[PDB]
RNA sequence: CCACGCGCCGCGGCGAGCCCGAGGGAGCCCCCGCGGCGGAGCGAGCGCGAGACGCCCCGGGCCCGCCAUGCCCCUGCGGGCG
């Protein structure tokens, strides 16, 4: 079950990973923006 | 040297500057006595009461 | 309750009987090995230097200006008087004032021979202190053996309850020590086998001149016969007569309760593997998992790890 | 023993553990407790309170004897009394045979009363008998008796 | 910053670029688990002890 | 160079083992530290480091202490790790249910008399290894007369006997006297 | 280095107890075996003399002696209760 449990949480973690690197990385290209507007 | 005050700061600070304890600050010592017997004689009524 | 088994001269089982509370004692090798020591001190016979040694002579310090070292010289200027002197006392002579005996409570020493005893009684412990036991039928072995009073008719007794062996492994073993000790009147060394104890029976006579075998009365057990080399564990041929006193002698220690029975490594073992410890065992976290350092950015397998996207 | 002690663990050492500043000297102090009230005055003020001076009355000679006062508490004197005669004895309390102890036969010349005494009636009889001991004595029913 | 200026013969600061925030972390960063440096090769070793504040990814 | 002597203050010695010869000592110590391992229960924490301590460290209880410690809770197993020993004073002790490292004899007879049983450690650790339905006591350490002299004597506020006999004047009839 | 005395620590036996004292026992390491030390303290002494708690530790409270002081009262510079 633990083996079971381990499986579920890492998908878990690279699911917001792989959205999270897109997330932040519209902030980081949003404030290099904002500062010139 | 007649005198040198020189590393005595650091072995002050080595393992030293420590708190008083504790049971120093609520010691009855130097309080007055007429104060301390009061306390007694209240201390000494139903739930503080400490004799059978 | 066990009964031990009694055996005849021929070898036979004759008889029966119930196994002494002393056995049962707990096995204590530091306290065996502590009494032992001690006492062992006490048999020491006092040595010593002379008094006048190296203070016979007249020396006195030639003194400065004489381009000698100042220590005490003779009368033709040798060196005399001093540690590092050639016919010098010592720094610190050896003196008979030191104290050759150590002391130790009845209680303890008592508690030793119990425990020594009981070590007798484990087979393991006999094995694995030297003696060759496969032969002779149990432990502790109990004889009923009449007066004997020939080394022929005590040989006989020893080769049919299986004692031989150990008989022969001390008769085989006679060699001349190392050391000076052969010039200190110790010039042989036999190795220890049987001992005897005896109770109203005259079997000191038969088993006396046997190699290695050695005799005691069941009133005055002693512990450096029953612990050789502070090893407890002594083949011990017991008579019928000293086995059965055996719970007497212990009666006549006016005031002793032989120590209370212990448990022992493998009683732990079994309780460790219980129903009732491993109903209160409870399964630990799993553990972390360490992962030696790689570059991320090295490979793409890599840095997928820590950036999936 | 000689092999497991430490000063053969300083072989090489030179100095043995006595500094080379300072090394081991003969007596550096000087002998026995000397200096008491002049260089090792700070010694015997901070560990030895009333070395100095003379306190009281002297008695040229002492009789040990005469001033041997033994005494017994009021808690231990039931003990004095036999196991097997104490359980019988607290059960049935009685004051028409009630137990009695003498604490002298027992070795003790004096009753004090640091405990407390069980119900059961006992006469107790001694060459002194403290406040206290009359008096619990007395409550428990039991009678302080002298003894000669 | 009033104790970093004390130090400040000691030591030198900026303020850091993503990148080189990203380059740390990955390269040379070192969790601090059981008061033992356990490398983070992964991003399970930071959801473990940072999912409380809801830093689950090294992102 | 790293600097390790600014937050961090040496390292404490705690006796992780017992230093008694006797095998009976290390047998149970043992034993109650896999318990310990495998259930993490806080009475065995304990138990385990009380098996480790000095023979100061442990003193010895008596079926009087005893007697007044369980007073509410008789159905609990009072668990001493020292010597139970019997106090002739009380003449009646209470059935208790006592586990202890040694009870002396007459402790055991009086115990067995009233009804409690005299349990050993290794019963405790077959019935109740996680320490279920027991209480973990312990002696008064600081009873000992090695205790009662540790001090300066002479120090105005020390108020500790001193070593020696000593029988003079000067720094004892009072702080004046010094 | 050894002896002896003191302090502390660890360990063994036993436990309000504990103890190879000198010795004695046909008796060698076996058995038996007092003081002593601890268990009560304090006071110059006369003398008097501990319970109330308390896992432990500490602190407080209380009790004992010494030192005062106020009452009460017996068998009275005596006892008791503060």
């Amino acid at each position: 079950e633990r083996a079971t449990e381990k499986e579920k949480r890492a998908a878990l973690v690279k699911d917001h990973a792989v959205k999270s690197a897109q997330v932040y990385a519209r902030y980081y290209i949003d404030l290099v923006e904002s500062e010139k507007k | 040297k007649n005198h040198t005050s020189k590393n005595q700061n650091r072995k002050d600070h080595r393992n030293g500057i420590k708190k008083p304890k504790k049971s120093a600050y609520t010691s009855h010592k130097g309080m007055c006595p007429k104060y301390l017997r009061n306390l007694r004689r209240s201390r000494a009524n139903d739930p503080r009461q400490s004799l059978r | 309750n066990p009964t031990v088994k009694v055996f005849g001269p021929t070898g036979t089982q004759v008889a029966e009987l119930p196994r002494p509370k002393v056995f049962n004692v707990p096995l204590r090798p530091d306290i065996i090995n502590f009494v032992h020591t001690q006492l062992r001190k006490c048999l020491r016979t006092p040595y010593a230097v002379s008094r006048y040694a190296g203070v016979q002579c007249t020396a006195h310090s030639w003194g400065p200006g004489r381009a000698v070292a100042r220590l005490p010289r003779k009368h033709g200027g040798i060196g005399a008087y001093a540690n590092f002197a050639r016919g010098g006392h010592m720094a610190h002579p050896t003196t008979v004032i030191r104290r050759w005996c150590r002391k130790v409570n009845l209680n303890q020493r008592r508690y030793a021979v119990a425990s020594a005893l009981a070590a007798s009684a484990n087979a393991a412990l006999v094995e694995a202190r030297g003696h060759r036991i496969a032969d002779v039928p149990s432990i502790p072995l109990v004889v009923d053996t009449d007066n004997v009073t020939k080394t022929k008719d005590a040989l006989a007794i020893i080769k049919a309850v299986g004692v031989l062996r150990d008989v022969e492994r001390c008769k085989d073993s006679r060699h001349i020590r190392a050391g000076r000790g052969k010039m200190r009147n110790r010039r042989y060394i036999t190795r220890k086998g049987p001992l005897v104890i005896y109770n109203t029976e005259d079997v000191a006579r038969g088993f006396r001149n046997l190699p290695g075998v050695d005799l005691c009365h069941v009133s005055s057990i002693r512990l450096l016969e029953l612990a050789p080399g502070s090893h407890p564990g002594r083949l011990i041929l017991w008579t019928k007569s000293a086995f059965a006193s055996l719970d007497d002698v212990y009666a006549a220690k006016q005031n002793y309760t032989l120590p209370r029975s212990c448990i022992t490594q493998t009683d732990i073992e079994r309780i460790l593997q219980s129903d009732a410890v491993q109903k209160t065992f409870v399964p630990k976290r799993d553990p972390l998992v360490i992962e030696r350092k790689v570059d991320p950015f090295s490979s793409k397998e890599a840095l997928a790890r820590l950036d999936p996207s | 023993p000689t092999r497991i002690r430490k000063s053969r663990k300083r072989r090489g050492h030179r100095q043995m553990g006595y500094g080379r500043v300072g090394g081991h000297r003969k007596h550096p102090s000087g002998r026995g407790k000397a200096g008491g009230l002049q260089h090792k005055r700070t010694s015997f003020d901070k560990y030895h309170p009333g070395y100095f001076g003379k306190l009281g009355m002297r008695n040229y000679h002492v009789r040990r004897n005469i001033e041997y006062n033994p005494t017994i508490n009021i808690d231990k004197i039931w003990s004095l009394i036999p196991e097997e005669q104490r359980d019988g004895f607290l059960q049935r309390k009685s004051t028409t045979e009630a137990p009695v102890v003498d604490v002298t036969r027992f070795g003790f010349f004096k009753v004090l009363g640091r405990g407390s005494l069980p119900q059961c009636p006992i006469i107790i009889k001694a060459r002194y008998f403290s406040s206290d001991a009359e008096k619990k004595l007395r409550e428990v029913g039991g009678v302080p008796l002298l003894v000669p | 910053l009033n104790a970093l200026r004390i130090v400040d013969h000691y030591v030198t600061y900026g303020e850091p670029t993503v990148e080189t925030i990203r380059n740390l972390i990955y390269k040379r960063g070192f969790a601090k688990v059981n008061g033992q440096r356990i490398p983070i090769v992964d991003n399970n070793l930071i959801d473990e002890q940072l999912s409380k504040h809801n830093i689950l990814c090294a992102e | 160079g790293i600097d390790l002597k600014t937050g961090i203050k040496k390292r404490k010695v705690e006796r992780k083992e017992p230093k008694s010869p006797n095998p009976y000592i290390r047998l149970l110590h043992n034993a109650f530290k896999v318990v310990y391992e495998n259930t993490g229960e806080d009475f065995t924490k304990v138990l385990t480091k009380r098996l480790c301590l000095s023979k100061t460290n442990r003193p010895v209880l008596s079926v009087s202490r005893l007697a007044h410690l369980m007073h509410k809770r008789e159905d609990k197993i009072a668990v001493v790790a020292s010597t139970v020993t019997n106090d002739e004073r009380l003449v009646t002790i209470p059935r208790m249910t006592i586990c202890a490292l040694k009870f002396s004899a007459t402790a055991r007879s009086r115990i067995e008399k009233a009804g409690g049983r005299c349990m050993s450690f290794d019963e405790l650790l077959a019935e109740k290894p996680t320490g279920d339905n027991c209480v973990l006591l312990q002696g008064r350490r600081s009873c000992r007369a090695v205790c009662k002299k540790f001090g300066s004597p002479g120090r105005p506020n020390s108020h500790v006997k001193p070593k020696g006999e000593h029988k003079g004047r000067r720094g004892a009839r009072g702080r004046h006297s010094w």
